[PDB]
Order: structure tokens, then sequence, then C-alpha cells
RNA sequence: AGCGUGUGCCUACCCUACGCCGGCAGGCGCGGGUAACCCGUUGAACCCCAUUCGUGAUGGGGAUCGGGGAUUGCAAUUAUUCCCCAUGAACGAGGAAUUCCCAGUAAGUGCGGGUCAUAAGCUUGCGUUGAUUAAGUCCCUGCCCUUUGUACACACCGCCCGU
């Protein structure tokens, strides 16, 4: 029964459910507005965005 | 019609001042006359505007102390309007007149200074400065009403009621006037 | 000489009853329990386990079965059943006595062990 | 530096009464503090004593107020 | 009336422990071990008790009608809801128990924990922290 | 009152007025908003007024612990969380020492966002009430410039003499 007890294990919902999409890393996600990264990748692509540290 | 700024029910007029040297630093007279103990603000901007104050509004913010009581200016000009009902109806004496020679008889006017390092015990004599003097009359009556009405059935109304009385009369049963004889007594002691 | 009650019904009297009051004889954890679903997601090996309990050894010690089903609440059909559950090095044979009702296997099988200090 | 603990009597005795009825209307200032402080009783007692003689007429009511209240004698004229 | 009336019972001995009678009657009951200040107020409502009177001028008849509704209270049209010991592990019956039932039956359920040896019991018997908070920080008191 | 946020790509998980049932935590058919339109005029808290309490480890304080009921999830036990009744410990303004701040500031008080299936004692913002003291100094802890001294330069947390 490999092929029934390979991935059986739900990941509907949790942490792992979710990623970076930029460098598939699980810690420190944003999730505000969809933009579904870490910190690090937000703050080195976020001038190309549009995002700007007027304040 | 403004006849007279009338503090709630009593006259701003008619009231002594004995001192000279506290003559323009405590503003009552026909100026700085007011309805309320409470005013807008911008009064500790420069350095000498809290001079121009009411001094029932500086008894006012110098009520609320100790964490629970910041900010709760109506609370602080109830127990003031409290207060003067029971002033005025224990002496039968107008109650603006015991707020000014309390603070008189309870200011402060010698001092000593902290000189040399830390930890040695030395003391030069200096005089109080006549809005110095203020200051600590009132956060001395303050202080001394405040541990009044500390685990007791005495409600505040009442024990800063026997505060400014016994300053008043100069009677020395009260805190303010033991503070102050007792910096007296040191600044006397080494000069 | 003592005879146990639980709830005011009797083991027999427990054990031909189902689940569609013994949820209501059970408190409110248990009750959302049974009553969220069908045993076959995950818990076939929840089925299976109470086949493998159903499966009966003559009249002697029965023979313990052991799963790593730390999630399982006891039955009133499995009293006076030997069992050992995983706890994440051994299994720690432990006997079903009639009192294991509103409770889980994880109850009974400590995993930390007591700590006993020395010298720091 | 004597502790004195004060046990205050829930409910009036025959001299209580008789002292706060010719004692009460003669002073200057009443409160239920001071009340409670010269006839040591409770503070809920001195308030429904006062109550009862301001309903009795001879207290006339100065200002009331969730905290305390004010009481004061009749005029001796 | 403010006047202390006559024969003014003191100390109340009643269901064998101390209660003042200076006390409001809403609070003087809340002395008893197992009842506290929310059940008391329904207690003094199904009885015809008013709330404002002391414990010390109350007498037998209306004492002895409370006594009651303490000891049974389910037929006095009290909520099932509102009792602390609820579906018994023993007979499965609602009751309000008062400090001998009470520390009795703690006891038996400690000793039921103990003997059953869930580790509930076993951290009642080592004297520790059942409901799963960390002890690393706290708990300073324990022993020497 | 003011910053906000709201049906998402694999990705399913949104914010909610209104009606009934139930003490409550909650449950079902119903309508809006992909947003200055709907929650929403965001009936927020502290404050204000009126009773009850009366110096009593007390109606302060809610730790510890027992029983019961709902929600999230495949799964709660080492109690996820919430609700109900009991249980009512220490704590009587805190030693030596030490942190932050000077105007809508400290402080009191609540509301949003981040983590989030379930979710704030943390953090970032926002609003309300709103002060005492001071317009100075180099004494402490340090910083900038000039002059002088040095056996230092991995730089005084350096180097070095003797039993």
């Amino acid at each position: 029964g490999h092929q029934q007890l390979y991935w059986s294990h739900p990941r509907k919902f949790g942490q792992g459910s979710r990623s970076c999409r930029v460098c598939s890393n699980r810690h420190g996600l944003i999730r505000k507005y969809g933009l579904n990264m870490c910190r690090q990748c937000f703050r080195q692509y976020a001038k190309d965005i549009g995002f700007i540290k007027l304040d | 019609t403004p006849d007279i700024k009338l503090f709630g029910k009593w006259s701003t007029d008619d009231v002594q001042i004995n001192d000279i040297s506290l003559q323009d630093y405590i503003a009552v007279k026909e100026k700085y006359a007011k309805y309320l103990p409470h005013s807008a603000g911008r009064y500790a901007a420069k350095r000498f505007r809290k001079a121009q104050c009411p001094i029932v509004e500086r008894l006012t913010n110098s009520m609320m102390m100790h964490g629970r009581n910041n900010g709760k200016k109506l609370m602080t000009v109830r127990i003031v309007k409290h207060a003067f009902e029971i002033i005025h109806l224990l002496t039968g004496e107008n109650p603006l007149q015991v707020l000014v020679n309390a603070i008189i008889n309870s200011g402060p006017r010698e001092d000593s200074t902290r000189i040399g390092r830390a930890g040695t015990v030395r003391r030069q004599a200096v005089d109080v400065s006549p809005l110095r003097r203020v200051n600590q009359a009132i956060w001395l009556l303050c202080t001394g009403a405040r541990e009044a009405a500390f685990r007791n059935i005495k409600t505040i109304a009442e024990c800063l009621a026997d505060e400014l009385i016994n300053a008043a009369k100069g009677s020395s049963n009260s805190y303010a006037i033991k503070k102050k004889d007792e910096l007296e007594r040191v600044a006397k002691s080494n000069r | 000489f003592r005879k146990f009650t639980y709830r005011g019904v009797d083991l027999d009297q427990l054990l031909d009853m189902s689940y569609e009051q013994l949820m209501q004889l059970y408190s409110a954890r248990q009750r959302r329990r049974l009553s969220r679903g069908l045993r076959r997601k995950q818990h076939s090996l929840l089925k299976r386990l109470r086949k493998a309990k159903k499966e009966a050894p003559p009249m002697e010690k029965p023979e313990v079965v052991k799963t790593h089903l730390r999630d399982m609440i006891i039955l009133p059909e499995m009293v006076g059943s030997m069992v050992g559950v995983y706890n994440g090095k051994t299994f720690n044979q432990v006997e079903i006595k009639p009192e294991m009702i509103g409770h889980y296997l994880g109850e009974f099988s400590i995993t930390y062990k007591p700590v006993k200090h020395g010298r720091p | 530096k004597v502790r004195d603990k004060l046990n205050n009597l829930v409910l009036f005795d025959k001299a209580t009464y008789d002292k706060l009825c010719k004692e009460v209307p003669n002073y200057k200032l009443i409160t239920p503090a001071v009340v409670s402080e010269r006839l040591k009783i409770r503070g809920s007692l001195a308030r429904a004593a006062l109550q009862e003689l301001l309903s009795k007429g001879l207290i006339k009511l100065v200002s009331k107020h969730r905290a305390q209240v004010i009481y004061t004698r009749n005029t001796k004229g | 009336s403010l006047v202390i009336p006559e024969k003014f019972q003191h100390i109340l001995r009643v269901l064998n422990t101390n209660i003042d009678g200076r006390r409001k009657i809403a609070f003087a009951i809340t002395a008893i071990k197992g009842v506290g200040r929310r059940y008391a107020h329904v207690v003094l409502r199904k009885a015809d008790i008013d709330l404002t009177k002391r414990a010390g001028e109350l007498t037998e008849d209306e004492v002895e009608r409370v006594i009651t509704i303490m000891q049974n209270p389910r037929q006095y049209k009290i909520p099932d809801w509102f009792l602390n010991r609820q579906k018994d592990v023993k007979d499965g019956k609602y009751s309000q128990v008062l400090a001998n039932g009470l520390d009795n039956k703690l006891r038996e359920d400690l000793e039921r924990l103990k003997k059953i040896r869930a580790h509930r019991g076993l951290r009642h018997f080592w004297g520790l922290r059942v409901r799963g908070q960390h002890t690393k920080t706290t708990g300073r008191r324990g022993r020497t």
C-alpha cells in the first residue's frame, strides 16, 4: 500500500499547506493582500512591486 | 450678564493676599477668574507661563497622581468642588481665602542642596524661589490629602477639606506644615 | 464485593446498547468525537483495531494487541482486554479495568520519565 | 503604635440612638464617614440613619452624589 | 427596625460550620464551603426573603426553608445548568454539594484517579500542575 | 472616535446586517460587499449619573483545582479555545540596585494589522482623557575639537618589576 500510504496525510489546512512563492520556505510568511512570501524576498523585490518606504 | 465671575457659587473678588512675595504668582483676582477649574491648555509651554494659571486649576492638575488617577480631570474637579463645599460650610469663611492663606503658610522659604560626591552628606543652605514656594506648597497639600485619604473610611472630599484649614491656621497637625518646618529645620541646622 | 455502576446502568447494560444513545451517555468532547463522522477516513485502523480485539483467545489470560493509536476512546465492549499503546519508545502493557470508560489510550502511557534532579 | 482593630456595630443599641439624636443635629458638618468615626458604626448604617433623619426633617440637604453626601445642622435661631 | 431586635442571634450554627450574623444574607451564607456569590441570589429569590436584611435577625422557619433549598434544590425549579456537580460517574444525578459531599466526593475522585493510574492522578499524587501549563519558571513554592 | 481589513492561483480557509431557538458559549434557512454603496452614523473603553458595600485577606485580588456544555480540525491527553457553577492561595505600596520621558508628552483607557483552520499577556499603528517638574549643568556615565605627556600600537580589557 505504498501508493495509498505515501501522501495520505491531509495538508488541507495548517502552515505547510502554504509556502513562499519566491524561494519556497515556510518561515515568516506574509499573507496580507496575497503576496505569499517571506519578509526577505519582499524586501529584496519590493521596488518593482511599487512599494516605496516613504514613511 | 457677566457682573462677576462666580466660581460656581463663590465670588472671586474680596480675597486678600497677605504676602507680597507671592503677589504676581497667584492669579485669582479679576483677570484669571474662571467658572471652572478646567481650562484648555498651552500653559506649560514656555518658562514662566504657569505663573498665569489659576491657582485652583494648578491644585486640580496636581491632585491626580499614582497611576490609576492620571487624566481623570472631571473626578478631580468634583473633588475640588465638594472640598470647597465643606470648606464654606465648616468655617464660615470664603473658600478662596482659605486656599490662599494655606499656600502662604505652607511654603518652605529655605532649602538645602545636596553637594559633594554620591553618598556623602553635605547640605548648603539656599533660599527658595517664590514660584517654587507655590509649587512645593501645592505638591505638599496634594500629597498630604492623598496620604490622608488612603485605607481610611474618610472620603477624599473630607480629607482634602481638613488638610487646608490645618494649614490655614498653622496648627501643624497637617502633613504639609510638618514637612515645611522640618525642611526649614534642616536648612537652619547647617548654614 | 462492590458492584460498579456507571451513570446508573450496569456493565452488561452498557455492552448491549448502541452508539446513538451512548453519545449522550458520554461527555461533551466524546459526543463531539463520535458524532463527527464515519470511522473510515483515518480510523480504518480503529475498525481493524476493534476487529483484532473481537478476535477471541480461549478461557485464559487474553492475548495482548498493540497499536500506535493514542486517540482511541475506550468503548464498553473492550473491558477486560490486554493492550500496550506506544508512547514513542516502548509499549506499556496495561490491563483494561472496568473504569476506563470516558478516556484515551494516551491517559495510561506516560511519555516523560518522572524527573529526579541531582546536583546543578 | 496600637492597632485597635475596629469592630463597628451593624445596628444601633440603645445609647447610640439617643446619642445620635442629641449630638448629630448639633454638629457643623455631617457625612457618613464622620458619623461612622465618631459613633463607631458601619458606613451603610450611618447612611440609613442619615436618610431617616432627612425624612424626619431635622437635617437639610446640601449636595447629593454617588460618592458622598453633605449634611449640616439646622439654624439655632 | 434599625434598633437591634430581641433575640438577635449573633453566631449562626448552620451545617456544623461558623456563620457570622453581621454580614448581609446574600453574602453571609457564602461563607459555607460549596456555595458562592452567584448561587446565593437564586436561593433567596426562590424563597420569599428579601435581600435587604442582615443574617442575624432571621428566624427558624425562613432559615429552615433556605436549608431545604440547600439540600434539595432540584424541585424548587432551579435550572439544571446552574449546578456545580452534574452527570455523575457513579450514579448519574444532578446535585449540589455543601462541603461534606463536596469534600468526600473530591477525595473519592482523587483516589479514583490514583487507583485508575491516569496521569492526572499521578500528577496529583506527585503534587504538580494538571491543567498543562509551564512549570519551568513558576511553582517555586513546591518543595525545599 | 480614528487608523484599518474583507470571498485568495495550485489554495479549500472572507467581513457581516436581519429572523427564530437556547441562560451562554453557539446552531439552521435567509440578504449585502469583491468595497466612501454592506457590516457602519464602526451606539468602543476610560469617564458621567443613581443604588448596594464600609477598613474586615472584605463584595479587593482570581492563582490552583472539580464537574458539565458548545466551536475549529483527520486527531486535543501533556486540559487548543470559549462558556456555566463551585474552589478564593500569595499579595497590607516592596531591600541593594536600575529603566523611560519633558507637551497633546508620560500615564490611564480601549480599537485595528501581523502571525490565524482554531488565535494575543507580544509587536506595529490608531483614537479618547490628559498632567507634575525644567529652559540648565559637566558632578556621575559618555561624546566632539585644541594643547600637553607616554616604556601603548592585536592599541589601558595595553605594557611591566620582584620574592
